[PDB]
RNA sequence: AAUAGAAUAGGACGUUUGGUUCUAUUUUGUUGGUUUCUAGGACCAUCGUAAUGAUUAAUAGGGACGGUCGGGGGCAUCAGU
RNA sequence: CCGGUUGGCCGGUCGGAUUUCCAACGGGGCCUUUCCUUCUGGCUAACCUUGAGUCCUUGUGGCU
């Protein structure tokens, strides 16, 4: 939220999972952040920058984390032709 | 499952379904052009035609009603729509 | 019913100019 | 005979286009032979983006059944006299008014007159001779309603010259943009 | 039978947010869905919607993001007065910032706040928050 | 659904979505009406009609190639009968249990079925006599139900 | 959210045309009895034109049609130790 | 297209005042094929017919 005077008044705000846009709280014990490193030209990663994913409790309780995540990692350009947007 | 198109499905996989499940709703019919060759000419029978339909100059049974499909008469020959 | 009368004789004088011209497009 | 074949509204793109009318039946017998009961009411130009124009001829409802045996010759012999342009042939159809809480003494307003039915119909009446298979319409974000028509393979060729020509006259005769596709 | 279309529209949205994908198939449709659906689109609580036509009455697909925690309907569509608009949102929104009661008005339908600054009243749909 | 029973079946025909005439399809509108108008001087029920027309003609449905229904066209030519269809045909199912439970007086499954028939004939009743296309001091009896069957 | 509005057309708008009916505001110096136009209703035809005029056909429901299916029912008959 | 009622960027000014600029927000009446339709008598305004006057560029200019 916000007060009248332009300051922020917040303990913090929280993550949000990169799969069905949720809160991830902070008793949520089974929620992932993924870390991928992405790759130099000649096959090697730097080991300071990423990209990022975090997959809610919910998600990863059913099993669609991975398919989720492949959809995540391919609409991030990061892979082709494994997850199909129709089926 | 949790995202697929429910707009452009795979063609394979969309009429494997039921008649009426379908994003619309088309019929899983046909219509057959019959030869008999005793008379030869053109008879435009439906494949599910539920009655016992002859020849309008000569007396043979077309097709007779046997549940889903009619099935044809031996020796006789058919096409699509 | 008088208008569906003018439309029949409409549609008969149509037909009746189709078949006057058939001849002339029969003769070419 | 130009002042024999137009409907008491005379000008002079009605004239060339009824003169030109006037030359077509002249090299061919039969089109002499069903063409002469066949009359129009009125024509008008519209642009596209593409550079060119397009000429719609307005249709009375009842010669639509005696244009639907004619129609692709006369369109083609009219584009290849007429470049620069597009021929689209529509009918004219009368829309009566909804009427509201005052509104006296009409009758039973009849459905084929009615908006979205007419709208249609002019969707319909566009794109001779192939026809439309589904319609879906797209519900943009910022609340924009765009329509996605479809067709058949069976006769691509004759259309696909005219898509967008098809969407300017149909954004500008009912004020809605529209997109077409094929199916795969 | 089928009593209300907008009922079973909105809680299969419901249903398929609480399962958590990404899309629906509403069926059918109706007026009052499509401005529903406009009403929910204008504030942002859904993305693309897509009306499918089938000739018979038409197939709704909502693609949902996940902004959605719950929509409702309140079925008997109760007659609401200029006064007893603040009724209504205190016992179904969360609190008084954001959340909103869907109104049919004679002006149109409205959500509540269109509805307080429009000056008007009408009948009670249901509520998006 | 399905009343008077628990079944839930769905089991229906489609239509296909082309509100047009078919491409394959040659005949002419003129010519379906005679050939629906030489069908009904046989005096068939107009389901027959549309079955026989669908089966040896090969025709979609009535209302696409020609704008009408199948009784706009029979009471064009004032063919239609004096009852509709179906509830003539639940007159025809009653007077045939009727003569079962004559027959037999120990039967109480035909006896309640008979209860269910009567209901659906009361229910159609109403309706056809609320549109009037039945005129309003029509009332059911058996005895007469047997008359007008007979 | 209901209700009605052109389907056996006994339908609609006309500055189309026949008659049948009353009305009488005024005038003929004023009033009264008259009677002839003129205007205005209403009712019959017949004469113009209106794209002449009938919502989809619900994975609602009834109803035929088709080939089946079941220790479903009733009556008669048969069989076994 | 019309003018509203808040918010600012101005302050004109001896705490409020109103144009210009900006979003907004509603209200209204039109044009898009498409809203209340008329009959006959009285009352203004406007385009003409017919000739007259009072002003100013030699005026079918403006007012009667
Ligand atoms: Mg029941
Ligand atoms: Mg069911
Ligand atoms: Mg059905
Ligand atoms: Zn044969």
């Amino acid at each position: 939220m916000e007060n009248d005077k332009g300051q922020l008044v917040e303990l913090y705000v929280p993550r949000k999972c990169s799969a069905t846009n949720r809160i991830i709280k902070a008793d949520d014990h089974a929620s992932v952040q993924i870390n991928v490193a992405k790759v130099d030209e000649e096959g090697r990663a730097i080991p300071g920058e990423y990209v990022t994913y975090a997959l809610s409790g919910y998600v990863r309780s059913r099993g669609e984390s991975d398919d989720s995540l492949n959809r995540l990692a391919q609409n991030d350009g990061l892979l082709k032709n494994v997850w199909s947007y129709s089926r | 499952v949790l995202v697929q198109d429910l707009l452009h499905p795979t063609a394979a996989s969309e009429a494997r379904k039921h008649k009426l499940k379908t994003l619309v709703q088309g019929p899983r019919s046909y219509f057959l052009d019959v030869k008999c060759p005793g008379c030869l000419n053109i008879t435009t029978v439906f494949s599910h035609a539920q009655t016992a339909v002859t020849c309008e100059s000569c007396s043979t049974i077309l097709c007779t009603p046997t549940g889903g499909k009619a099935k044809l008469s031996e020796g006789t020959s058919f096409r699509r729509k | 019913n008088r208008q569906k009368e003018r439309l029949a004789k409409r549609d008969a004088a149509i037909a009746k100019m189709k078949e006057e011209a058939a001849l002339e497009a029969s003769k070419q | 005979p130009q002042a024999k074949i137009l409907s008491q509204a005379p000008t002079e793109l009605e004239l060339q286009v009824a003169q030109a009318f006037v030359e077509l039946e002249n090299s061919s017998p039969e089109l002499k032979a069903e063409l002469r009961p066949l009359q129009f009411k009125s024509i008008r130009e519209i642009d596209v983006a593409g550079g060119k124009k397009a000429l719609a001829i307005f249709v009375p409802v009842p010669s639509l059944a005696g244009f639907h045996k004619v129609q692709t010759k006369l369109t083609r012999e009219l584009e290849k006299k007429f470049q620069d342009r597009h021929v689209i042939f529509l009918a004219e159809r009368r829309i009566l008014p909804k009427p509201s809480r005052t509104s006296r003494q009409v009758q039973k307003r009849p459905r084929s007159r009615t908006l979205t039915a007419v709208h249609d119909k002019i969707l319909e009446d566009l794109v001779f001779p192939t026809e439309i298979v589904g319609k879906r319409v797209r519900y943009l974000v910022g609340g924009n309603k765009i329509q996605k028509v479809l067709l058949d393979s069976k006769d691509v060729q004759q259309i696909d010259y005219k898509l967008e020509s098809f969407q300017a006259v149909y954004n500008k005769l009912t004020g809605k943009q529209i997109v077409f596709e094929i199916p795969s | 039978t089928r009593s209300s279309v907008l009922a079973d529209a909105l809680n299969a949205i419901n249903n398929a947010e609480k399962t958590g994908k990404r899309q629906v198939l509403i069926r059918p449709s109706s007026k009052v869905i499509i401005k529903f659906l406009q009403v929910m689109q204008k504030h942002g609580y859904i993305g693309e919607f897509e009306y499918i036509d089938d000739h018979r009455s038409g197939k709704i697909v909502v693609q949902l993001n996940g902004r959605l925690n719950k929509c409702g309907v309140i079925s008997p569509r109760f007659n609401v007065k200029i006064g007893d608009i603040e009724k209504w949102t205190a016992n179904l929104l969360p609190a008084r910032q954001f959340g909103y009661v869907i109104l049919t008005t004679s002006a149109g339908i409205m959500d509540h706040e269109e509805a307080r600054r429009k000056h008007v009243s009408g009948k009670i749909l249901g509520f998006v928050y | 659904g399905r009343m008077h029973s628990a079944g839930k079946g769905i089991s229906s025909s489609a239509i296909p979505y082309s509100r047009n005439a078919p491409a394959w399809f040659k005949l002419s509108s003129e010519s379906v009406i005679e050939q629906i108008v030489k069908y009904a001087r046989k005096g068939l029920t107009p389901s027959q009609i549309g079955v026989l027309l669908r089966d040896a003609h090969g025709v979609t449905q009535a209302r696409v190639i020609t704008g009408n229904k199948i009784m706009r066209i029979l009471k064009s030519n004032g063919l239609a009968p004096e009852i509709p269809e179906d509830l003539y045909y639940l007159i025809k199912k009653a007077v045939s249990v009727r003569k079962h439970l004559e027959r037999n007086r120990k039967d109480k499954d035909a006896k309640f079925r008979l209860i269910l028939i009567e209901s659906r004939i009361h229910r159609l009743a109403r309706y056809y006599r609320t549109v009037a296309v039945l005129p309003p001091n029509w009332k059911y009896e058996s005895a007469t139900a047997s008359a007008l069957v007979n």
